[PDB]
C-alpha cells in the first residue's frame, strides 16, 4: 500500500482551489473572475492542456519554509489550446496566492512556455493580473523579469502577443505588457502604475487617488498605454477572440483568408 | 595610453555616507583613454550621460547615470536619450560600457500621466535587443527593475562588476522592513540586520548574476581586457523582417 | 637607525597632514607601533592608512575634533599609548594639553610646562632675554596706556617706532609710524583692534628695524643639560608673514656671526631650561647686528631643510630625549655639508593677493622622485580632497646639492617635473621666486616680495628668445596631433589614401598679438619657422604622458598640456607659467574674419533656484562680498541633498533664501554675480 495516490487527489485539488475559500469569496466580491474559468471562457471547451502544475517555489527564507506558505503551481496556470481550430499558448495568474507575486517558478513556466510558443511558431495570449516582484525573493524575482523581458524581446516580430490586464499590475512586471504588440484592459477592476500613491504623497506631497494614476480610462484617453477598454471579463474575452480572429499564426505566414459573401 | 593603467583616484570618489551625490564625469573621463570625452546632448536631461570615448584606440559607447541631477533617477527624456544612442551603437558595431547608479524611475504624476512605462520599454528593449558586446560595472546603487533595464546579467550580458561600495535590492530598506515584518510591528533591530544581510553585493554575488567585485581602481584594465576578448563575439536570432520597437 | 636600544612601544600621533605622516614614517624605522587619529572627514587620508589603528575624534570642524580634549584622552585610554606626538600647531603649545597628560601616566614629547608658559607670552619673553644678557630690539618698558606715554617715549627712540600688539600674533596687530599725530591715531587704532583680535589689550612699543632679514636659528636640548644649534636658516621671502621660500644654508652671515647667534640662543635655552627641540628667531640689519625676537616651543616647519645640511634625524633625537637618553654629539660633531632650498607648495592662487585659499578634488598627482637630490614630504595622494576647515597645505619640496647654483637648478627642474591636476597651486610663484636676478644675488629681505612685484604678481615675463621657443613647441605639438589623427587600421575593403602635405601654415595667437608660423615634418624633427627665425623641435613625441620633454635647437625643456579642443584653443604650462594660445590654419584664421564678436553681458544677477528643492540651511550671512573658498547653501531634494557652490565672486546684494525656506525651480535664491 503506498500513498502516492492520494497525494495526488490532494495535490490537484489544492490546484484547482487555489489558495483557499475566503480569498475566491473575497475576490468574487469586486467582481471579479478566477484564472481557470478564465481560460475555460477564453479557450475551445475540451481543447485545453495544462502544464507544469505540480510546480512548487523552492524559497527558505522568511518562514516560507513550512506548509502554511507552500502553495503547488504558484500563483499562475499556463498550457496550449485551440482557438476556432488554431494553435495558441497562453498563461494566466492567480491573484489568490501571495497576491499573484512573481517568482521563480512563475517565471521559469512562463518561460517554458514562451520556448514552446517561439519553437513551434503559435501565438501567446497573457492575462495580467500581479502584485509585482516577490520581495522576500530577493534578486530572484528580478532575474524572473529579465529572463521574461528578454524572452518578450526576442519574439517581437516573429509571433503575435497579446496582453489583457484584468487587475492591479504594479512593480517591474507593468513592462512585460508594453514590450507586446497590443495591449488592452477591463474598466473599474484593472490598474498599471509603477509606484503607488503612498509613495507619491511621501515625495512629491500632492493627493491623488489609485483611479485617477492608473486607472483604465487614464490609460485609454490621454496616455496611449493601452489600446481598448471593455467593462467586464466575459465582454472582453469574446471580443479577444474575435481579434484573434484576424492575427495570423506567425510571419512566416501569409494574412487569413477567410471565406467571403 | 597603456591599456593596464591603474587609476587610484575611484577608490574614494564615492561617498561612504548614501546621501551625498557625486559626478560621473570624473569616473568616465578618469577610465577613458587620454581623458578625451565628446558628450552627445549635454544640456538635456541631464541626469543620465551619453557619448563616445576610445579605449585601447576603438571607439566605445558610454553610458551612465548622473547622481548630481534628480537623484539619477530615469524619467522619460533621459529614457529615449539613451535608447536612440543605444540603438545607433548597435547598428554599426561599436561596443557599450555601461555605469550603473539608479535608485529607480522617477516618480510623481506628470511622469505618469505622460506615459513614462512606453519610454522604459523603449531604454529596456534598446539593452535588451542588443548584440555588440557590453561591459556593466555597478558603483552604489541599482534598485527595482532600473536594474534589469540597465542591461543586466539575464539581458544576455557578457560581464558585470560590482564596487564594494554597490549592492543590488529588490526595493528600499526601510520600505521592504515596513512591508515584510507588518505584524511584528519591531523596526528597531529588523531594519538592522536587514541592512546586515542585504545591503551589500553579496546576495548578488553568490547567485552568479555578477561575475567578480572588483576594485575601482582596476576598472580600466578590466574593461579593456575584456572587450579585447570579446572581439570576436556572434549571436545568432530568429529571422524576422523587423521587430516592434514600442515607440 | 639602532633597533638595540630599548625604547617606546606604541606613540600617538594627534595631528594631521604631512607631519603625520613623516611621524609614523620616523617611528616605523626605529620598529615602534603607531597609532593615529582623525575626523570623520579624513577617513581615506595617507596618514589614517599608513597608520596601523586608527581612532575617530569626532565631526569636521577642527574645533571638535583635533582641539577636543576628552576624545584624545578615551583615544589614549583605549589604546594604552605610551607617548603622545602633537606635531605642530593645534595643541602643540597649549599648556594645559601638557599638564594633563603628564599627570597620569602619560609622558608629552615636547618642551615642559614651565618653559612653554614663560616663552607662551610675548612680554615675559623680551624680560628674559634681557636677563639672559641676549641682544634685544631698543623699546619702551612696560605696557603703554594712552597716547601721551606713547609720544613722550617715541621722543627718544625716534620716529620710526612700531606700535606691536602684545601676545596673541599670527602676523597681525603690528602698525607703522612716523608722526606724532599718526603715533596716537595708531595706538588709538591699536587698541581699538586688540579688543577685536585677543581682547587682553595690552600693547608693546618697539623701536622698528629698517630692511631686516628673518635668520632662523635651530636648537636641541635635553634633559641633563646640553644643547646644541644646528646651524641656522633664513625664512625671508614671506607674505602675509608666513614663509614660502626657505634656505638651509645662511648667505649673507659669516662664520663669526653664526656661532656668536648659536651660543646666544644655547644661553637663551639653557635659562629657560629647554629639554626639547625648539627654535628661535633673530632679525638682522644690513650692519650685521642682530636682535632676538621670540622662541617657538615646537617642531619647526623648517625641519627638514636643516637636516638635509647635517644629516641628523630631528624626530628620532627628540624621541630619544623624550626617552631619558643623553645627545650622542658635540657642538664639534656638527658641520655644513653642502646646499639645501626649501619652497613650500600651496592650494592657493597666487594671482590674487600673493595667495587666496581653494579648494576642489585632485585627478592627478605625481612627484618627481626619480630626479637627482629630491626629497618630498607630502601628505596627498591622488584622489584626495581640500577641505575649508584646514591648512590648504600640499606638500614640501627639498633639494641640496653641492652650492646654492647646483640646488636651485635641481630645484627648477622638480618644480618643472611636478604633476598637480584639479587644484590650483603657487609653483607658478615658487619658480618665478628662485630665478629672479636679486635672489641668485642674495639681496633679500621681509619686504621682497611687496616691492619687485608692486601691482602683485603677474607671471614670468618671457623673452623674445623663450617667446619663439613656446610657439615652435605648440606649432609642433598641434601638428604632432593633427598627424597622430591620420593613423587607422587597415580595412582591406577601403584603403586609406593619407594626404602628402609637406609644409603646415599656421597662424598662432598669443596674448594680443598673431605670428605666422610655418612647420615642416621630417620624421621625428620639426622644422618651425617663427617669422623668419629657424629652430628645431624634437622629441620622442608621447602624446598620453601628462609629462612631455622636448629639445629646442639643443636646449632641453618640460612642458605640459593641461587642455585640448577642437576649436584651436590650447592650454601649456612653459617654465610654470600657463600660457592661452589659440591655433588655426591659414585658411581659417582668414575664414574667422567675417565672424561677428559674440556678446555675453547677461544678467547673471537673479540666481533662480536649480531645483524645487527646499533650502535647509544657510550657511553664509547676508551681505557678504566674499570671493571664493566658501558655498552658500544647500538644498535638500529627494532624499538628496545638492549644493549650489560657485566658484565665481559673486557679491551677495541681499539674501532672499534663509535656513528652511521652501523654494521651487526657478525662485530668485541669493543676488549674486
Ligand atoms: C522590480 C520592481 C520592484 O522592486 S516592486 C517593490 C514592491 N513595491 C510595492 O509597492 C508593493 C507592490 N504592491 C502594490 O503596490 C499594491 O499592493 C498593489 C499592487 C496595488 C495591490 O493592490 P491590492 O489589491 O490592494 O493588494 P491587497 O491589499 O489585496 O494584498 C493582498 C496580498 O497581496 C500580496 N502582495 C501584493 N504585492 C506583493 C508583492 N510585491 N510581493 C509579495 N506579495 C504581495 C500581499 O502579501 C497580500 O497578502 P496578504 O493577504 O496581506 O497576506
Ligand atoms: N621691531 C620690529 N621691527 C621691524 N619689523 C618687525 C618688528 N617686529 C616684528 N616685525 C615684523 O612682523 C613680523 C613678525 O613676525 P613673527 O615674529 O613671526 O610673528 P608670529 O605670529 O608670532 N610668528 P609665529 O607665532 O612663529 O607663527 C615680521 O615680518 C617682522 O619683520
Ligand atoms: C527611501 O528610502 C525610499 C522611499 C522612496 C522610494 C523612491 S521613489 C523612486 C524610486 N523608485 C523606487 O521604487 N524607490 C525609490
Ligand atoms: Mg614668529
Amino acid at each position: 500500500a503506498t500513498s502516492v495516490n492520494e497525494r495526488i487527489e490532494n495535490k490537484r485539488r489544492t490546484a484547482l482551489l487555489g489558495g483557499g475559500q475566503r480569498r475566491i469569496d473575497a475576490q468574487h466580491k469586486r467582481g471579479k473572475l478566477t484564472a481557470r474559468e478564465r481560460i475555460s471562457l477564453l479557450l475551445d471547451p475540451g481543447s485545453f492542456v495544462e502544464s507544469d502544475m505540480f510546480v512548487e517555489h523552492r524559497c527558505a527564507d522568511f518562514g516560507m519554509a513550512a506548509d502554511k506558505n507552500k502553495f503547488p503551481g504558484d500563483s499562475v496556470v499556463t498550457g496550449r489550446g485551440r482557438i476556432n481550430g488554431r494553435l495558441v499558448y497562453v498563461f494566466s495568474q492567480d491573484f489568490t496566492v501571495f497576491g499573484g507575486s512573481l517568482s521563480g517558478a512563475h517565471a521559469q513556466k512562463i518561460c517554458k512556455i514562451m520556448d514552446q510558443a517561439i519553437t513551434v511558431g503559435a501565438p501567446v495570449i497573457g492575462l495580467n493580473d500581479s502584485g509585482g516582484a516577490r520581495i522576500q525573493e530577493g534578486v530572484e524575482s528580478l532575474a524572473g523579469y529579465a529572463d521574461i523581458f528578454l524572452r518578450n524581446v526576442t519574439a517581437s516580430g516573429v509571433i503575435p502577443q497579446i496582453s489583457l490586464i484584468m487587475g492591479p499590475c504594479a512593480g517591474g512586471a507593468v513592462y512585460s505588457p508594453a514590450l507586446t504588440d497590443f495591449t488592452f484592459m477591463v474598466k473599474d477592476t484593472s490598474y498599471l502604475f509603477i509606484t503607488g500613491p503612498d509613495v507619491v504623497k511621501s515625495v512629491t506631497n500632492e493627493d491623488v487617488t489609485q483611479e485617477e494614476l492608473g486607472g483604465a480610462k487614464t490609460h485609454t484617453t490621454m496616455s496611449g498605454v493601452a489600446h481598448r477598454a471593455f467593462e467586464n471579463d466575459v465582454d472582453a474575452l469574446c471580443n479577444l477572440r474575435d481579434f484573434f480572429n484576424y492575427l495570423p499564426l506567425s510571419s512566416q505566414d501569409p494574412a487569413p483568408v477567410r471565406e467571403c459573401h | 595610453d597603456p591599456s593596464d593603467r591603474l587609476v587610484p583616484e575611484l577608490d574614494t570618489i564615492v561617498p561612504l555616507e548614501s546621501t551625498k551625490a557625486y559626478n560621473m564625469v570624473d569616473i568616465i573621463h578618469s577610465v577613458v583613454d587620454e581623458r578625451e570625452f565628446f558628450e552627445i546632448m549635454p544640456n538635456y536631461a541631464k541626469n543620465i550621460i551619453v557619448g563616445f570615448a576610445r579605449m585601447n584606440g576603438r571607439t566605445v559607447g558610454i553610458v551612465g547615470n548622473q547622481p548630481k541631477v534628480a537623484s539619477g533617477c530615469l524619467d522619460i527624456n533621459s529614457s529615449v536619450k539613451g535608447a536612440r544612442f543605444v540603438r545607433f551603437c548597435d547598428a554599426f558595431n561599436i561596443p557599450l560600457i555601461t555605469f550603473v547608479d539608479v535608485p529607480g524611475f522617477l516618480p510623481g504624476t506628470a511622469q505618469e500621466y505622460g506615459g513614462i512605462i512606453r519610454h522604459g520599454a523603449k531604454l529596456l528593449y534598446a539593452f535588451a535587443e542588443a548584440t555588440v558586446p557590453k561591459v556593466t560595472v555597478i558603483t552604489r546603487k541599482a534598485y527595482g527593475g532600473a536594474y534589469d533595464v540597465m542591461s543586466s546579467k539575464h539581458l544576455c550580458g557578457d560581464t558585470n562588476y560590482a564596487w564594494p561600495t554597490a549592492e543590488i535590492a529588490v526595493m528600499g530598506a526601510k520600505g521592504a522592513v515596513e512591508i515584510i515584518f507588518k505584524g511584528h510591528e519591531n523596526v528597531e533591530a529588523a531594519q538592522a540586520e536587514y541592512i546586515e544581510k542585504f545591503a551589500n553585493p553579496f546576495p548578488a554575488a553568490v547567485r552568479g548574476f555578477v561575475d567578480d567585485i572588483i576594485q575601482p581602481s582596476s576598472t580600466r584594465a578590466r574593461i579593456c581586457c575584456d572587450l579585447d576578448v570579446l572581439a570576436s563575439k556572434k549571436v545568432q536570432r530568429p529571422w524576422r523582417k523587423h521587430a516592434n520597437i514600442p515607440l | 637607525y639602532d633597533p638595540n636600544e630599548k625604547t617606546f612601544d606604541k606613540i600617538l600621533v594627534a595631528n594631521r597632514g604631512e607631519i603625520a605622516c613623516r611621524v609614523i614614517r620616523t617611528c616605523k624605522k626605529m620598529g615602534i607601533k603607531t597609532v593615529a587619529i582623525h575626523s570623520d572627514v579624513d577617513a581615506s587620508s595617507v596618514h589614517v592608512k599608513m597608520a596601523d589603528e586608527a581612532v575617530c575624534v569626532g565631526p569636521a570642524p577642527t574645533s571638535k575634533s583635533y582641539l577636543n580634549m576628552d576624545a584624545i584622552m578615551e583615544a589614549i585610554k583605549k589604546t594604552r599609548a605610551q607617548a603622545v606626538h602633537p606635531g605642530y600647531g593645534f595643541l602643540s603649545e597649549n599648556k594645559e594639553f601638557a599638564r594633563c597628560l603628564a599627570a597620569e601616566d602619560v609622558v608629552f614629547i615636547g618642551p615642559d610646562t614651565h618653559a612653554i608658559q614663560a616663552m607662551g607670552d610675548k612680554i615675559e619673553s623680551k624680560l628674559l632675554a634681557k636677563k639672559a644678557e641676549v641682544n634685544t630690539i631698543p623699546g619702551f618698558d612696560g605696557v603703554v596706556k594712552d597716547a601721551e606715554e606713547a609720544v613722550r617715549i617715541a621722543r627718544e627712540i625716534g620716529y620710526p617706532v612700531m606700535i606691536k600688539a602684545s601676545a596673541g600674533g599670527g602676523g597681525k596687530g603690528m602698525r607703522i609710524a612716523w608722526d606724532d599725530e599718526e603715533t596716537r591715531d595708531g595706538f588709538r587704532l591699536s587698541s581699538q583692534e586688540a579688543a577685536s583680535s585677543f581682547g587682553d589689550d595690552r600693547l608693546l612699543i618697539e623701536k622698528f628695524i629698517d630692511n631686516p632679514r628673518h635668520i632662523e636659528i635651530q636648537v636641541l636640548g635635553d634633559k641633563h643639560g646640553n644643547a646644541l644649534w644646528l646651524n641656522e636658516r633664513e625664512c625671508s621671502i614671506q607674505r602675509r608673514n608666513q614663509k614660502v621660500v626657505e634656505e638651509a644654508p645662511s648667505i649673507f652671515l659669516d662664520a663669526e656671526t653664526r656661532r656668536a647667534m648659536g651660543e646666544q640662543a644655547v644661553a637663551l635655552a639653557r635659562a629657560v631650561k629647554y629639554s626639547s627641540a625648539g627654535t628661535v628667531e633673530f632679525l638682522v640689519d644690513s650692519k650685521k647686528n642682530f636682535y632676538f625676537l621670540e622662541m617657538n616651543t615646537r617642531l619647526q616647519v623648517e625641519h627638514p631643510v636643516t637636516e638635509c645640511i647635517t644629516g641628523l634625524d630631528l624626530v628620532q633625537e627628540m624621541i630619544r630625549v623624550a626617552k631619558g637618553y643623553p645627545l650622542r654629539h658635540k657642538q664639534a660633531d656638527i658641520r655644513i655639508n653642502g646646499w639645501a632650498v626649501e619652497c613650500r607648495v600651496y592650494a592657493e592662487d597666487p594671482y590674487k593677493s600673493f595667495g587666496l585659499p581653494s579648494i576642489g578634488r585632485l585627478s592627478q598627482y605625481q612627484e618627481p622622485l626619480h630626479l637627482p637630490g629630491v626629497r618630498v614630504d607630502s601628505g596627498i595622494q591622488p584622489g584626495s580632497d581640500i577641505s575649508i576647515y584646514y591648512d590648504p597645505m600640499i606638500s614640501k619640496l627639498i633639494t641640496y646639492g653641492s652650492d646654492r647654483t647646483e640646488a636651485l637648478k635641481r630645484m627648477a627642474d622638480a618644480l618643472d617635473n611636478y604633476v598637480i591636476r584639479g587644484v590650483t597651486h603657487n609653483i607658478a610663484l615658487l619658480r618665478e621666486v628662485i630665478i629672479n636676478s636679486r635672489f641668485v644675488k642674495g639681496d633679500i629681505s621681509t619686504k621682497f616680495l611687496s616691492d619687485v612685484y608692486p601691482d602683485g604678481f603677474k607671471g614670468h615675463m618671457l623673452t623674445k628668445s623663450e617667446k619663439n621657443q613656446l610657439l615652435a613647441i605648440a606649432s609642433s605639438l598641434f601638428v604632432a596631433f593633427q598627424l597622430r589623427a591620420q593613423h587607422f587600421q587597415e580595412n582591406s575593403r577601403m584603403p586609406v589614401i593619407k594626404p602628402d602635405i609637406a609644409n603646415w601654415e599656421l597662424s598662432v595667437k598669443l596674448h594680443d598679438k598673431v605670428h605666422t608660423v610655418v612647420a615642416s615634418n621630417n620624421g621625428s624633427v620639426f622644422s618651425v619657422e617663427v617669422d623668419g627665425s629657424k629652430l628645431n623641435v624634437t622629441s620622442t613625441w608621447n602624446l598620453a604622458s601628462p609629462l612631455l620633454s622636448v629639445s629646442v635647437d639643443g636646449t632641453q625643456r618640460t612642458v605640459q598640456c593641461l587642455s585640448r579642443e577642437a576649436g584651436g584653443n590650447m592650454s601649456i604650462q612653459f617654465l610654470g607659467t600657463v600660457y592661452k594660445v589659440n591655433i588655426l590654419t591659414r585658411l581659417a584664421a582668414e575664414l574667422n574674419k567675417f565672424m561677428l564678436e559674440k556678446v555675453t553681458e547677461d544678467t547673471s544677477s537673479v540666481l533662480r533656484s536649480p531645483m524645487p528643492g527646499v533650502v535647509v540651511a544657510v550657511s553664509v550671512k547676508p551681505g557678504d562680498a566674499v570671493a571664493e573658498g566658501q558655498e552658500i547653501c544647500v538644498i535638500e531634494a529627494m532624499k538628496m541633498q545638492n549644493s549650489m557652490t560657485a566658484g565665481k565672486t559673486g557679491t551677495v546684494k541681499s539674501v532672499h533664501c534663509q535656513a528652511g525656506d521652501t523654494v521651487g525651480e526657478g525662485d530668485l535664491l541669493v543676488e549674486l554675480e
